[PDB]
């Protein structure tokens, strides 16, 4: 219960915060957080250009709104069948599983920030770059 | 423990029990403590401690449970007895709140120690389905700390196995949800297989009949063997279907009412019902 | 599958080899619904709407029924075509869905 | 009931119409997929058709409505008692998450509040004795 | 507080503010109606409310606090605002009534001056009701 | 809440309630009074011949019957749509609004009995004659 007042006392305490949920867990996506109730309560204070990277904002606003798409669709091939899907939605689709299959997954192993920045990108590539609205022509150029 | 005993003397039941438990293990027997149960021994401590005039707390509980309950389970272990050789205390400790509110004393405390909860669900019960342990709501902390064992004497895929079954439940979990809301009319036939095979590993394997002379106990070899059968009844049920089978002529095959019977066969004659599985299923691939 | 219409046309229709059956009223047309719903292996009937502008009605005395043929009205008279009736059954349809008597 | 029947409850609610919204947008695209097959159905109806009431010539007719009628026969009845289908159900199961929603709600009201005038009471006895 | 704005400021202060927020408030009931059953059936009536309640939202409700100039927006600025966003709203409405299209009002030359209008730090601002009733009238002319 | 204890309890010490609501305010309707959970106590003591007029229980039953039933027909739209209502039922469903918008609202402004009694009648006439159950005829024929 994370209204109990122990733990709701406690986010007030923090910079950033990373939630793990047990549905999640039991459907075998680990690490199992919760990608909607994870903040950086605090984040835009520890990234950046002589932080972490310049790109950092705009590849994490852009994988977190690709993966929300991404798990509506997985309802909405639920709904229609997979088949019913359009060609765009079918990427998003496909980019929640790369999302969880490359990004959340590691193999037990210390990524550093350019080694997450990277597979981030790489991912990416799997949707159309017209559909890149959270990321700045400047980056795309520099980074994609 | 009985209600004309003293509150005292049921207080120290556990702790009589579970010196007995460690003497025997000290042979190097690995031994199990069952407390019916520390619900009741948490009532005649609050009735003690209330006499004794000790501030009451929540529920009129005395401050000092948690530390004690504490301490009880945590004589719980296997060890290396004094003069080498390993023996073993394993406890399984009864929960009984004082009515499905299942806060304190007994649960809310208990399933903060314990390592191992088996969640019998009434609901489970009244469908019929045993052991009524709810796989949705239970929960262990040990299975990547025994899968090699299962991986080097009983079965390679073991962990894979469960993983993929436990997948399975989690996804007709969501999918139930949805139903809810929407029905089940907009079901896509890749949905609807998923609910299928799902149905078929509460029925098939979670259940398990305490009554009958067979499956009242599921050795290690059976279990696999049977989670092989289901598993590769998946695989081939969603390559059916990528294939445009019919999920109704799935859903009626043959071998799926000696699927259902499986857990009474004491003989593996079940490992055999996965080439029936994929013969049938060919001759489902050509009826197309 | 049938096609019921004014006599001349239905008589095209045959010429051209399909199943035309001649009909000038709302009635006479439903009678020949019920004869080919009880004569019973057509899975569709095109009807002109001119003699078909109540097919929920039309279905609901057919029966008793037993899986019955699609029923296609389809637009006539002369004088009926040389409006539009498209602008209006898009006013009705989208009125239909949404709910809101859109200003087209 | 009690504590539990807590959060199962609303996400029933929640989780279970942020879903049941989802399958209100599905269907306004299906909308817009199902109206324009709607009007050209239409089209060449009007037309030829009328080709047959000037009127081998037989066909400028059954060629006509083979063309005609086929074109309108799947778009025409097939293409909305269906179309008209998708969207006329999907919503009143918004209906569902919606009043029913205020269900959820009454339920919810009635008891983290109610539950608390009591954690509270019997504090209160001997909180107060 | 609208008998210090009528005083000081504008005598159709309260009137101007009543009327915008009704605009807002019917753009609300349009977006909501909208979600269920799409766009497409609207009538140019509606889509006009919709792209009047758009440029409230844009030109009028939107501040920028980083530009030097509509960091702070002055009484007399706020109000002169509104009158050219009310300005066009009638005539926009009015131009619907004698059958121009929309899309012709929507690409309106205007329309880009009274969005950028919040970073003019002069009158040039009321300047602009004369230039949206010659614009419509262009508008008239054409048809 | 008005079934917190304070509301709750005050309702024996009345002899007329006046019950505003929030989601009525919200619609526009002014004053946001709820016309079936305003109650006259004691509303008889002080109607009809002598004191206000002879047909004043009867319209304010009949008025208070065809609201209540429009009400429940927004309902009822909301549920198959407005197209879906019988004839019948839209004639209530458009009462309810008409009782809204010239009965309970009031351009500040000091109606008479005899004003409120024939506001009361002129949107009554929009209800079929047949449907006034709650009107005996003799005030039919005297007052409509
Ligand atoms: N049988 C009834 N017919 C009509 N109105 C009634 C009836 N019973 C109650 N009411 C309405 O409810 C008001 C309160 O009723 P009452 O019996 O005094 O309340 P309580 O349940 O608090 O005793 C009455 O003054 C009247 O306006």
């Amino acid at each position: 219960d994370r209204t109990h007042p122990i733990p709701d006392l406690t986010g007030y305490i923090t910079e950033g915060q990373i939630q793990l949920s047990r549905e999640l867990h039991r459907k075998g996506i680990y690490p199992p957080i919760d990608p909607l109730p994870s903040l950086s309560r605090l984040m835009n204070n520890g990234v950046g250009k002589g932080k972490t990277r310049e790109d950092h904002k705009q590849v994490s606003d852009q994988l977190y709104s690709a993966y929300a798409n991404g798990v509506d669709i997985r309802k909405l091939v639920a709904i229609i069948g997979e088949d019913a899907l359009t060609e765009n939605d079918r990427r998003y689709l496909q980019f929640a599983d790369a999302f969880e299959r490359f990004f959340i997954n590691q193999g037990q192993q210390n990524r550093s920030i350019e080694e997450s920045l990277q597979i981030a990108w790489a991912l990416l590539s799997m949707l159309p770059q017209g559909e890149l609205k959270r990321i700045s022509k400047d980056h795309i150029g520099k980074y994609y | 423990n009985t209600s004309n005993m003293p509150v005292a003397a049921r207080e120290a039941s556990i702790y009589v029990g579970v010196t007995i438990a460690e003497y025997f293990r000290d042979q190097g027997f690995s031994v199990a403590l069952m407390a019916d149960s520390t619900s009741r021994w948490a009532e005649a401590l609050r009735e003690i401690s209330s006499r004794l005039e000790e501030m009451p707390a929540e529920e009129g509980y005395p401050p000092y449970l948690a530390a004690r309950l504490a301490a009880f389970y945590e004589r719980a272990g296997k060890v290396i007895t004094l003069g080498g050789e390993e023996g073993a205390v394993t406890i399984v400790g009864a929960v009984s709140p004082p009515g499905g509110d299942m806060s304190e004393p007994v649960t809310q405390s208990t399933l903060r120690i314990v390592g191992a909860f088996w969640r019998l669900d009434a609901s489970l019960a009244f469908r019929r389905h045993f052991p009524a342990i709810n796989w949705n709501g239970s929960y262990s902390l040990f299975t990547s700390a025994l899968d090699p064992w299962y991986r080097e004497n009983v079965a390679e895929d073991y962990p894979e196995l469960r993983d993929a079954i436990s997948e399975l439940l989690q996804r007709e979990a969501g999918l139930q949800e949805i139903v809810q809301l929407v029905g089940p009319d907009a079901l896509q036939d890749a949905e609807r297989l998923v609910i299928e095979v799902g149905r078929i590993i509460r029925e098939d394997f979670l259940q398990q009949n305490a009554y009958h002379e067979v499956d009242a106990y599921c050795s290690m070899k059976k279990a696999y063997g049977i989670m092989k059968m289901i598993l590769a009844f998946y695989k081939e049920a969603e390559a059916a279907i990528k294939r445009g089978v019919s999920i109704d002529e799935i859903l009626q095959l043959p071998v799926l009412e000696r699927i259902g019977r499986a857990r009474y066969v004491s003989e593996e004659e079940f490992p055999a019902y996965f080439e029936e599985a994929m013969k049938e299923i060919q001759g489902a691939f050509k009826a197309l | 599958m049938a096609v019921i219409a004014d006599p001349e046309t239905a008589q095209g229709f045959r010429l051209a080899g399909l199943e035309g059956y001649g009909a000038s009223s709302a009635e006479e047309a439903q009678s020949l619904l019920e004869t080919l719903v009880e004569r019973g292996g057509y899975a569709l009937v095109a009807v002109d709407e001119a003699l078909l502008p109540d097919p929920e009605r039309a279905v609901e005395r057919l029966m008793r029924g037993r899986d019955l043929p699609v029923l296609l009205p389809i637009a006539g008279l002369k004088e009926a075509f040389q409006g539009h009736d498209v602008e209006g059954y898009m006013r009705e349809l989208v009125r239909k869905t949404i709910g809101f008597d859109i200003k087209l | 009931m009690s504590q539990v029947s807590p959060t199962r409850m609303n996400l029933l609610q929640r989780r279970g119409q942020l879903r049941l919204a989802q399958k209100g947008v599905d269907l306004l695209k299906k909308k817009r997929d199902a109206l324009v097959a709607e009007f050209f159905g239409l089209v060449r109806e009007a037309m030829e058709a009328r080709k047959a009431l000037d009127q081998r010539y037989a066909e400028a007719l059954i060629r006509v409505a083979n063309t005609e009628t086929r074109l309108k026969k799947i778009g025409e009845e097939i293409k909305k008692t269906t179309r008209r289908v998708n969207a006329l159900e999907q919503v009143v199961i918004p209906g569902i998450r919606a009043q029913i929603r205020f269900i959820q709600q009454v339920l919810e009201q009635r008891e983290r509040e109610d539950t608390f005038r009591l954690k509270r009471i019997k504090g209160k006895i001997e909180a107060r004795e």
